[PDB]
């Protein structure tokens, strides 16, 4: 009866334990295409995820996606730190799906940007809707982290987002 | 348990210190930070006007009538915030208490009648 | 091409540039790696309007992270003296006992801290080096020359209202270092503690202790200790021909000159009325300077506000020398 | 027993430590984070309160080369103490000038 | 009950501004500019006088 | 070390309407190679306008101590993540690039490899 065992309801197979309310609207506003963090805010949002079984990892900030005119990270690159904070973490999550307000035409290249593509636990395109993080969808990441990589990595990546996404949202307002 | 005079009751989940809390420009740190997700599903737009009719009310020294089917309309409350140098919707520019940088978006702000209740 | 990492810019729907973004290897071409003498030269403090119980100095040239220390330190880490234990005797007032004992807590006390020390143990007796006792003995009757009117100052008014004038000072020990108004009860002598009707008493001793503001907010030395970045408003287009006096009533009153000139930007409250105009919102970008803010300290009256700030910096320096001596142990 | 370091691994790594500063909060963390991020040899600095119930922050410093995760921290305070020495003196020289101008 | 001697949000000393406020409303002074005469700039300290009811003069009647 | 380079002409600054305040998705065309690309560019740092010839270089590496390739004035960093006349989808965190067409000159590309942009106006 542990929560790490019953992440999944026995009617459908859907996950019931997943983000609710603010965490979803936190991580959507963070993985939205427009956000850009400098190494000021980037190491501040990331270092929120270092308490309570997580304080003993060499947290690897990914290299930034703009270099020359100003160097700054993007929002989705910091959401990848949720799925794989350390260097020696064995999680490689993979997911490709539609989203809400889907563009209809175009696979992943249209400007509406509602098409998630995660390769090796690095969010490559798209923004995290409810349908890619919440409860009820069989293609959110916490369901994908459950089936492919055990249930400890799904509960850790869900308890990482609950610590990370309010720390962004309370400073974004 | 506190309620909010619109049926949006709520257990007081956290009690932060005052210095960790998003003060606006004139110095007013809040008392009760309310979550904005209570609004778009409940559609209690009447709460969103009490933060406007209250905030114009204290600034003028007046009690704004919001009755049923009448009362003080928004098009005259909003032009009372402008006389006291406020945003005409009430969304005031705050700066965050914790990090010290200004918040990315404006924050709605004002006095609404929170009644403690017997739970 | 041009870099406003130095102005936050306020749009109509959000606040655009916000985070400090000035650390080594962020903005190419710019070396910003904490040159100490560069900070030492580009920084000044411009004091405006210091009477009693206010202060509006500037501190131009620090990041908004250290500025949010001095706001926070002022708010809840500068110590003051306030009433903590109200030894109550006969109290027949209609005001309840704790609510009286809580309302004695919020009264500020003019005896300055850093003459006294903290209360080490429980130590409910006090040691006259830690505490500061006050007495309150009010028993109201009818005055004999009262007319038949129901005017509570005239009849029933021997002491109908328990003000803070009625509090007195029981010098605990030598207490000859402090003078006659030296521990001026409550900084404000007009504070209403409770009301009475004839035949009712309030008799209570008090104990004052030195407390951090974050322990309880009655120890807070300052009413508001907020700060705000100095705005600067740039008309991108020259405005004239009755649109200037349109832009006059749009902003705060003192901010503007009438052609249109942005005469004095410091007085601007961010109403953001430009975006209602639909014509001038493309004309002028409004902005606030990042490293030029405006502090506004207004003390309750325990310590004068020019000594609150110089105490607020003094305990942040003490908070980091407390840690630098931890590394010297290890 | 306020500051205490947290070794990254049982073997011990000096390139990344986690300072736990007791009885404090953002009042220092966010002002020390800034003064230690302006060091050119820190690739990662950041702090978090473990819980609003307890009172501690967890500063984590990660350098580039072989910085012992203590030398920027002992220079984060030393740069900040030199600031608070300077900002105090520029404050008291300005109040003393403002009061005299009012006379 | 009685006037709370602080503002709840900022903590300006506002308990000593009640009978000074009632002395203003006894005169011609409008409800608005009475609080501007007492030095109440922001609205959160303004509601502590404006929205306050004074039961303590009414309870006293029923408390011999 | 260059994977791919040519001169490009940006033709639609944002094809389907401005959706973001800091990123607009360009549509460009090459010079004599005819490689269509659909590139997102942070325009707050690097503003681009209609009909502007700009260089574009894709490099696997840049070779302040090793004295980087910095003659260019806008450098991103991201990985290729799809190869579908080949398309070649590159992602820069969230900023997509769909360099297309004529697979003989696209030969340097692969999947799951780190790729720099080095743009420059003309
Ligand atoms: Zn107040």
């Amino acid at each position: 009866m542990g929560t790490k065992a019953n992440l999944v309801t026995p009617r459908n197979g859907e996950p019931l334990i997943a983000a609710i309310q603010d965490f979803l609207t936190g991580a959507y506003l963070l993985t939205l295409k427009d956000t850009f963090f400098d190494r000021a805010k980037a190491c501040q949002i990331i270092a929120s995820i270092l308490v309570g079984k997580d304080e003993k990892i060499k947290v690897r900030l990914p290299p930034p996606t703009i270099l020359k005119p100003v160097t700054l990270w993007t929002g989705k690159q910091i959401f990848s730190v949720i799925l794989r904070p350390s260097d020696d973490n064995p999680v490689r999550a993979n997911l490709r799906t539609k989203g809400k307000q889907y563009c209809g035409k175009g696979e992943d290249l249209c400007a509406n940007d509602s098409y998630v593509t995660i390769q090796n636990s690095e969010l490559m395109s798209g923004s995290m809707d409810k349908g890619t993080l919440g409860s009820g969808s069989k293609n959110n990441i916490f369901y994908i982290l459950l089936r492919d990589w055990g249930q400890n990595e799904a509960a850790d990546a869900m308890s990482r987002l609950a610590r990370l996404a309010p720390v962004y949202l309370s400073n974004r307002g | 348990k506190f309620s909010s005079r619109h049926g949006q009751k709520g257990v007081c989940g956290l009690i932060v210190p005052q210095e960790d809390m998003p003060f606006c420009d004139s110095g007013i740190c809040p008392d009760i930070i309310m979550n904005p997700h209570g609004f778009p599903s409940r559609m209690t737009v009447g709460k969103l006007i009490e933060l406007l009719a209250g905030k114009a009310g204290v600034l003028d020294g007046r009690f704004h009538y919001g009755t049923a089917f009448g009362g003080s309309k928004v098009k005259d409350v909003c032009e009372d915030l402008v006389r006291h140098g406020y945003n005409y919707l009430g969304k005031d520019y705050v700066t965050s208490g914790i990090t010290g940088e200004p918040l990315e978006a404006y924050i709605y702000f004002g006095p609404v009648y929170y009644q403690k209740l017997k739970h | 091409v041009e870099e406003m990492r130095s102005r936050v810019v306020l749009g109509e729907f959000g606040v655009r540039n916000v985070h400090t973004t000035d650390f080594p290897g962020n903005y190419s071409g710019y070396d910003d790696a904490w040159d100490q003498d560069r900070f030492e030269k580009n920084f000044r403090v411009d004091v405006v309007h210091m009477d009693e119980n206010s202060l509006e100095f500037d501190m131009v040239g620090i990041d908004a992270a250290i500025a949010n220390a001095f706001r926070r330190i002022l708010l809840a880490e500068v110590p003051t003296m306030a009433v903590e234990k109200v030894l109550v005797y006969n109290n027949t007032s209609i005001v309840q006992d704790e609510i009286l004992a809580h309302r004695l807590g919020l009264i500020p006390i003019h005896a300055d801290p850093r003459l006294f020390e903290y209360r080490n143990q429980g130590d409910e007796e006090g040691t006259e080096i830690d505490t500061l006792q006050f007495r309150l003995q009010v028993r109201c009757t009818r005055n004999p020359h009262a007319a038949k009117d129901s005017s509570d100052p005239n009849e029933l008014y021997v002491n109908h209202k328990v003000y803070t004038r009625h509090m007195t000072w029981i010098p605990l020990g030598n207490q000859a270092d402090l003078f006659p108004e030296g521990t001026i009860r409550p900084v404000h002598d007009d504070i209403l503690i409770a009301q009475l009707r004839p035949g009712q008493e309030i008799d209570l001793l008090m104990h004052c202790v030195k407390g951090i503001g974050k322990d309880h907010a009655k120890f807070s030395p300052v009413a508001t200790a907020s700060y705000r970045l100095l705005p600067d408003i740039t008309l991108l287009e020259p405005v004239e021909g009755e649109a200037a006096e349109e832009l006059s009533r749009c902003f705060s009153p003192g901010v503007i000159e009438v052609v249109a000139r942005v005469a004095n930007p410091r007085l601007d409250t961010f109403s953001r009325e430009i975006f209602r105009n639909e014509k001038l919102k493309k004309v002028v970008r409004l902005a606030r300077v990042r490293d030029h803010y405006i502090f506004s300290v207004e003390s309750t009256g325990v310590l004068p506000p020019d000594v609150l700030v110089s105490e607020a910096i003094k305990v942040l320096m003490g908070k980091c020398r407390r840690f630098l001596d931890e590394l010297d142990a290890v | 027993k306020t500051a205490l370091e947290m070794v990254q691994a049982a073997g011990t790594d000096r390139h990344c430590v986690t300072f736990v500063l007791h009885e404090e909060d953002h009042t220092l963390g966010n002002s020390l984070r800034y003064m230690i991020m302006k060091n050119p040899e820190v690739e990662f600095c950041g702090y978090t309160t473990t819980h609003p119930s307890e009172s501690k922050i967890n500063l984590r410093i990660q350098t580039r080369g072989t910085l012992p995760a203590v030398e920027p921290f002992q220079r984060g305070l030393n740069e900040l103490m030199n600031v608070c020495q300077h900002v105090l003196d520029k404050f008291e020289a300005s109040i003393k000038d403002y009061k005299d101008q009012k006379a | 009950m009685i006037i709370p001697v602080r503002c709840f949000t900022c903590g300006k000393i506002v308990g000593n501004k009640w009978e000074a406020y009632l002395g203003l409303l006894q005169a011609e002074y409008t409800e608005g500019d009475a609080l501007d005469a007492l030095g109440l700039k922001r609205y959160c300290c303004r509601r502590m006088l404006l929205a306050h009811v004074d039961l303590i003069e009414k309870l006293l009647n029923y408390a011999p | 070390g260059i994977l791919f380079e040519d001169i490009f002409d940006v033709k639609d600054i944002d094809p389907e309407g401005k959706k973001f305040d800091r990123v607009s998705r360009l549509h460009c065309e090459s010079e004599s190679f005819k490689m269509d690309l659909i590139l997102d560019v942070n325009i707050q740092i690097y503003p681009v306008d209609l009909g502007d010839k700009f260089r574009l270089v894709i490099a696997s590496t840049l070779y302040d101590r090793p004295s980087r390739a910095d003659q260019f004035e806008y450098v991103m960093y991201g990985k290729v993540y799809r190869i579908e006349r080949l398309s070649a989808y590159v992602s820069y965190g969230g900023l997509l690039m769909r360099l297309q067409g004529d697979a003989n000159n696209l030969h340097g590309f692969e999947v799951d490899s780190r790729v720099y942009l080095l743009m420059k106006k003309l």
